[PDB]
Formats: C-alpha cells, structure tokens, sequence
C-alpha cells in the first residue's frame, strides 16, 4: 500500500521498521484508536518503552521529545504521529 | 529534455545534524525552552579526556604536597592514639576520622506512577 | 601545484598553534578557528575539486603516531598533502585529497 | 530463580574492566535479592554495604533515572551502570591508614 | 518576639493566618506555629 | 488510629530523648545514645514519605464534609512543625556529644 | 553560514560511465616513543569528572493541510435580467425596452 | 537523483567494521613495522568486505590513523565537500592496553 | 460544560477552561493555540506537559495520575497529559 | 527562588551560602552539568578540598559524609545535593 513519509529525524532502517508495523497494523485494524493501540503495544514491545502515537484525520500536535525519537507521516488523507516523551 | 541545464551544490553541514536540540531556561521571568544559539556543523567523532600531567605543574605539585602532608597527618594521628599524652602535647586526632568522625547520608527523590489511558473523538 | 598550498597551510598552524601549551578546556577553541580558516580558504579556491580534509589534535607524552593514508583516485588530476606540527607540549596532523570533479 | 533478560551495559570508567564486570554481576545480585517493588534508596543501600563489605574502605553511591554528577574521585574507581532504566554510579573516597 | 519586627515574613505565605481570619469567634482558637507563645494582652493588640 | 499511633509515638520518643546530661556523667548511657540517635537518622531520610500520604487521607476526608474535630486538624499541620524542632535539637546534642 | 558552493552540468551527461582505477597507498614513518617524556610527565592524583545523564531533548511540529475560507455577498430585488444590462438606473432599461 | 536500491547505508557497515576490528585488534603488541602491516591489512580487509558488499556509482574511501596510548588526550575530527542528499560517512575507533586505532570509512556518489 | 475525561484538580479543570477559551478567542491557527496552551500552562506549573488539539483523530498517551484531562468547545478537542 | 530545603548538617551561613550561590549558577548557566562543575568549584576553591554535588530530576543516594558539611534539598522539580568528603 502506497504512503507518503517525508518528516523525520531519526534512522531509516527504523522508519521502514515503523511505516511496515503501521503497515500490518491499517490492515489488520479499521478503527484508528485499535490502530494507534496495536503500534503501540508492538513498538514498546521491540524497542525501549516511553513512547507515544497519534492517529488522525485533521487535527493540531507538536511536542518536546527526545532526540532523534520522532516520526510523523500520511497514509492518503490519514496521519500518523510516533515521539518519544519520557 | 536532454539539453536541460542542472546545477548542483556541495555542503559542509552534518546532516547528523538535523534536529536542533533546546534547553529549559529556568529564568525567574522566562520559565522558557530555549534552542542553543549555534550547534556547530564541525562534527565531533572521537574523544578521550587524557590523564597525563607533567610533574613541573604547580598544581600538581600542590597536591603532591598535600598528599605527603595527609599521609604525615595520619601516622602523627596514629600515634597520638597509641600515645594519649601526645594529644595533650598538641598532637591533632580527628584527622584520623573513626565511625565517630564519619557518618552516612542516603536520600530518595519522590516520583508518582505512570498510568495509561485512552480518549475517543466522537464525531459531530 | 600543491606546494603553495601547504605553504599556506603550514603558515596557518604555525600562526595558530605557536603561542600555547596543551589545556583540555579550550582545545575545541582551536579546532573550530582552524576549520573555519580551512574552510574559507576552500571557498575562495572555486576549483572544480572535491575536498576531504581529516585535522587531528594529539597531547605529546611521548607517544608515536604513524600518517598511513591510502589513495583510490586517478593521480593525473587528483591529490594528496599531508602537514604536521609539533612542539614541546602537542602536535597536529592534517590531511588533505582533492579530486577533479567529473 | 532464573534471571529473566536485562538489558544491561556499563559505559563510563576508568577502573579495570574485570573490577566493572564484577561491580554488574553484584549489582544484579543485589537487584535479585532486593523485593518485587524495587526502591531506589535501598537499591543504593544494599550495593554501598556489599561494596564496603567485599572492598576495603568507603565507597559511594548514587542511583537514578534523571541527574547529573560532579565529584572528585579517586583514580581508577569511577563506574557508571545501564541496567534497563538504571543509571548508577559509584565512586571512591581516599581512606586514611590503619 | 522577634516576629512582631517580622511579619513581611507570614505576609510572604500567611496561610494559617488567614485561615484564624476566615474562622468565627477568633479568640477562642490561636494560629499554632509558634505564635501560640503570646499573652491575652498581646493576643487582643493583634485581633485589635 | 494511624494519626495518634505515630504522633504519641514520636512523643514518648522526644521526651525520653530530652534527659539531660550534668557535668562529669558516669559511664552508662553512652550506648544508648549512638543508637538513638542513629535511629532518628535511620527514620529521616524515610519520614517525608510516611508524611504523603497523611494529608491526602484528611484531603479526602475533608473533600466529602465528614466531622472532625478541628484539634485533629491543628496537629497534623503542627507535625510539619514538629519534626523541625528535632532536627536542631538532633545536631546540638551532636556537637555536645 | 554554510558553503554554497555551486557547479552547473547538462541533463545529458548525467549517463556517462562511473570512472572507477585501481590504486594503492603509501605511508611515512616519524616520530619514535621515548620513556624519557614519561618520566617527566607523572599520572593524575585524584581526578575531576563531570557525568550527566539527562536524555537530549529536542522540539518539534505537525501540521495538517487546511481548506481556506473566503466571503462573498449576494443579493436580488430587480429579478432576472439580460448579462449586459445593469438594472441600477433607469436610461439603460428605457432603452432596452424600447429594443424589447 | 539516485537510485534507492543501491544507495549507500552504514547501518550495515559499521557492526560489520566494529565486530572485524573487536575480533582481530584484541591483543595485540607493540612493534612499528607490525602496526605498519597490520594498518595496511586494516585497509585492505575492509575495502575486501566493502567492495563484497558491492556499492555501485559510489566510490569509498578508508582512511586510517594508529597511536600509542599511556592515558592522555587526543582530538578527532573530519570534513570533506560534498552533499547531504547523497555522500555518507562514519566513525570508528578502538582503543586497548598497547594502542588505538581510528577509521573513517567516507562514501560518495557518483553523478 | 462538555467535560468527560479527567484526571485533574478542580482548580486544573479551571484554570484549563480558561486558558483553552482564552486561546480560541485570539487564534484560529492550530499552531498557534497549541502553542499558547503549552507554553502558558508550563510556564505556570512546570515541565513537562503537553497538549493535543484536533478536532476528530486518535491518540493513546502515557501520564502519572492527576496529570491528564480531556477537553471539548464546540468542534475543538484538547489532550492535556504529563510526561516527563 | 522558592525553595524548601529539608535536610542539613552544616551551619546557617553556609546554608545561605549555598542557596545564593545555587540562585546565581542558575543565573548564569543552562546546563545541569554546567551548574553541577560551578558550584562543586565555587565551594572547593572557597572552602577548600573535598567537595561533592549531585543534581537530579529523579535519583537516590547512599554516601557516607563528613560532619557539620552537608545539605540537600528539594528546588522545585529538581534537588541539590552537596557534601565534604576528604
């Protein structure tokens, strides 16, 4: 499925980790609540634990976070948001 | 197409270098987050602190100095015990510092328990 | 011809490396004035050549360095200097590969 | 019991390496021992009484998550412990003769 | 008692105070931090 | 219960600290108070956490209109207070000591 | 404050073959160890460190594209009326009436 | 632009270069010319390993530097000329009881 | 008012209420009140708190207790949870 | 420059010392190490050798101490910790 990923600052071969588990995560889940849930759960699971998503159609975020700990990109008219707070 | 003039630019910048990190400015009347006024693009690789001295410095010197003086301060407190009129004398003790001279401090910073939660947005 | 160029290049660690001993507090003072330098003298060169610089920083206790580089480049165009200094208290070592863009 | 898997690395010294390994396993022996609600005060407790008691002299410790040091410490003694959310460190102080 | 030079310094948190100044009947309770070492005559100067 | 429990508790325990000590003493006590006083080291560094959760109990209580006493109330905010005169007493009877 | 140095090249010659030669390197020796600067120089008697672990922190923002908003006003009283007639005033409607 | 297929990544390269150096620099003792055959070997055996890995329209350069070290400072740094869309770089030094090593492994592109 | 999530003090929800209406009277840019929000509400009490505003989306955040709220005003919805 | 400082064994004025040369290391610096080197200097070069400072956002301790020289507390969401030992 295609998708359109250009805001980041953090390593590709994790950022093509994440678009991939969002990926599985769109397909298996149609409610963007189970979706932001599933990311979560598999991406804490993987790497170290204070991380946080947000799923959205319209809507306003930015945040402070750790460094090179942030990813936000589309999936056509969705947005999916994934940052460090801890 | 093939005639198409293309221009390219070379750079010295990190792109390691592409967030810009900040710091909370605790001032009385800003309480801000502040970035760093610059962030150098000279990268830094490698570093080790060192730990060379060459015996000529007066610092080092100083604290050799010291040094012999705390070790003189030892054994003159050591046998001011064994000898108590030498305390008398004038001999200092409690450079010797015993369980009594020394004591232990241990503390804890409080934190509250993270939880989780979720919020749904119904539509209008 | 590159013996100008380390003409100017030994004139500028000798400029700024001949009035100090080693102070780990303010050797990055150094390192950032001696890249700025280098790198303004690029800027002002507008030749066709891509540069790869490597300028490092050592503390003198004796210990021994050896300036082993290697080359992949065609030597017609392409080139290599190399520039040490030394004193009682430290020493530095820059190396420079340019190459004729393609 | 069987320990389950720590993410565990020792980064920052200047002792001997042999002497930071064993300064981890007894850090995680202590954490072993220590109860399910782990604290960081009693975590800094028991490793500073086990250190006293297996090393001549006095040693300290500081153990936490967000902080920040600045110490004079004595020459080939200073550690710095990752064990999962655990940064630690431990350091010397110089001991008069007995 | 000193204090009585001090009160910029219960001004700078008067809590317990203005608790006693919220309260009815006001002489029948006294504010506890250390104030309480205070006579009926230097009681009834502050709640003049 | 747990309020009267611990205030009482430090009472006892401040009163039977505050003997005095008159010129020449004998050879008795001086057990005794390494081990007092290390204890009231041992308990301060743990008091403030005993302390939370004591004012959030009266917040709770206060929060829905229960009766309490208003006396109750005036000790808890003293016992604040009260640790603090511990302390200076803790660090004179050191240096005597 | 960055080097911009720019060069300029033509669309076709972006297709030429990679230049790739076989090369090897060279090395100087220099600068022997001595024991004798290690005799002079001594080790650090009880040493400064400065530690932090405070994580690096950063900031950051997310937009999402917007649909604008814009303003206009209508309004009708004189009815429907042929494009080229303004019913404002009274000469120009006499005179199409007398073409109607 | 070039192609992403066959785009230049160090997250591979740098475990592989640190496991090599970690399995054949770990004991090592002190003698000049050893240091000299055993850097020119360094060289060789990683552009082997590079070149094995097969980069194409990139050129690679290794560049190594070996000191004796007693505890005592030393400063590291590098800059080339060149564009942030394409050319990497990276970073890789170790340090024993005898010595220390430092190798840069820079990438560029090929337009 | 529409308020159904909270993990707040009364005071919190309050003074909230007025930060959230005070921004949307100013601004109608996202940035904007989320900024005002964010900035204005650590000034007065502390690092770290952040805030969410959207008005349909998803999000599953992490925070001590009484350090969350969840927020409505007509067709604007606001997170407000500590982390860090 | 409220702070509420429960834990001393050391004098008054050093006390006040030591508050208004925490106030004035945060006047002056940014940075929590920053401040943590000024204030261990401030002290050693002042009082003399050997002197010890923690700073934290969240941390535990266990060090033994030498008599009427130490202080710690608590300054907001962060705590001071400053001991002689040697």
């Amino acid at each position: 499925r295609k998708a359109i990923i250009k805001n980041a600052d953090m390593p590709e071969d994790m950022q093509s980790d994440a678009v991939e588990v969002a990926l599985q995560a769109l397909e298996k889940f149609n409610i963007e609540k189970d979706i932001a849930a599933y990311i979560k759960k598999e991406f804490d699971k993987k790497y170290q634990p204070t991380w946080h998503c947000i799923v959205g159609r319209n809507f306003g975020s930015y945040v402070t976070h750790e460094t090179h700990s942030f990813l936000y990109f589309y999936f056509g008219q969705v947005a999916i948001l994934l940052f460090k707070s801890g | 197409d093939r005639d198409a003039v293309i221009e390219r630019i070379l750079k010295a910048t990190d792109p390691v270098v592409m967030s810009t990190p900040v710091y909370f400015d605790y001032r009385k009347d800003a309480r801000t987050y502040r970035f760093f006024p610059s962030v150098g693009q000279t990268a830094r690789h490698f570093s080790v602190d060192g730990g060379s001295v060459l015996k000529d410095d007066p610092e080092a010197i100083q604290q050799r100095e010291d040094r012999q003086r705390r070790e003189h301060d030892t054994e003159l407190a050591a046998r001011a015990e064994l000898n108590p009129d030498l305390v008398d004398k004038g001999v200092s003790t409690s450079i010797l510092k015993n369980q009594f001279n020394y004591s232990d401090r241990g503390s804890q910073t409080m934190n509250n328990a993270m939880v989780e939660r979720c919020v749904l947005t119904d539509p209008p | 011809n590159s013996d100008v160029i380390q003409e100017e290049v030994a004139t500028l660690l000798r400029m700024k490396f001949g009035q100090e001993v080693w102070n780990p507090r303010k050797v990055d003072s150094w390192v950032d004035d001696v890249v700025d330098s280098v790198l303004k003298n690029l800027t002002d060169l507008k030749k066709p050549f891509k540069f790869v610089v490597s300028c490092v920083i050592m503390q003198r206790t004796g210990a021994a360095i050896s300036t082993g580089f290697i080359s992949l480049w065609d030597n017609t165009f392409d080139g290599v200097v190399h520039v040490p200094y030394e004193n009682e208290t430290l020493h530095c070592f820059v190396t420079v590969f340019f190459v004729k863009l393609d | 019991k069987e320990r389950p898997v720590r993410l565990t690395s020792i980064v920052r010294h200047d002792c001997s390496k042999s002497f930071a390994n064993d300064v981890l396993e007894m850090a995680n022996v202590v954490l072993d021992n220590l109860p399910a609600d782990r604290m960081y005060k009693d975590v800094a407790t028991l490793l500073k009484r086990q250190l006293d008691e297996t090393q001549k002299g006095t040693w300290h410790v500081i153990a936490g998550s967000h902080f920040g040091a600045n110490v004079t410490n004595d020459a080939e003694t200073m550690v710095n412990l990752k064990i999962d959310d655990m940064y630690v460190l431990v350091f010397r102080s110089g001991p008069p003769d007995r | 008692v000193p204090p009585f030079n001090l009160l910029p310094g219960d001004v700078t948190e008067n809590n317990r105070w203005r608790q006693w100044a919220e309260t009815e009947k006001p002489e029948e309770e006294k504010m506890p931090s250390e104030w309480k070492n205070l006579t009926q005559f230097q009681r009834l100067l502050v709640l003049r | 219960l747990e309020l009267d429990s611990l205030t009482h508790k430090m009472d006892e325990e401040a009163h039977q600290l505050s003997l005095p000590i008159p010129d020449q003493e004998k050879l008795e006590d001086l057990r005794v108070l390494m081990n007092t006083l290390q204890d009231i080291r041992d308990r301060e560094s743990l008091v403030e956490f005993q302390f939370y959760p004591v004012q959030q109990a009266y917040a709770l209580l206060q929060r829905f209109n229960v009766p309490i006493f208003k006396e109750e109330i005036d000790r808890v905010e003293d016992i604040r207070f009260k640790w603090r005169k511990l302390h200076a007493l803790a660090e004179r009877r050191s240096d005597e000591i | 404050t960055d080097v911009t140095y720019s060069y300029s090249r033509l669309r076709k010659e972006f297709g030429r073959m990679p230049e790739f030669q076989a090369n090897e390197g060279e090395i100087l020796v220099d600068i022997a160890p001595n024991r004798s600067l290690k005799n002079h120089y001594t080790q650090l008697d009880p040493c400064e460190t400065v530690i932090q672990n405070v994580p690096s922190l950063s900031e950051s923002g997310t937009n999402t594209e917007r649909i604008q908003l814009r303003h206009h006003a209508q309004s009708h009283s004189e009815g429907g009326w042929p494009h080229g007639v303004d019913p404002t005033e009274f000469e120009e409607k006499m005179k199409y009436c007398r073409k109607v | 632009r070039p192609d992403h297929k066959r785009k230049f990544r160090p997250n591979d390269i740098r475990p592989v270069v640190r496991s090599l150096l970690e399995s054949r620099l770990e004991n090592e003792v002190y003698k000049a010319d050893e240091m000299q055959s055993i850097s020119k070997e360094i060289a060789d055996g990683v552009r082997d390993r590079i070149r094995s890995m097969e980069l194409e329209r990139y050129k690679i350069m290794v560049h190594c530097m070996i000191g004796e070290q007693r505890g005592q400072g030393l400063r590291a740094g590098c800059k080339m000329f060149w564009d942030s869309d394409t050319d990497d770089y990276f970073e890789e030094v170790y340090v024993t009881q005898h010595l220390f090593a430092v190798v840069t492994v820079f990438g560029l592109y090929q337009y």
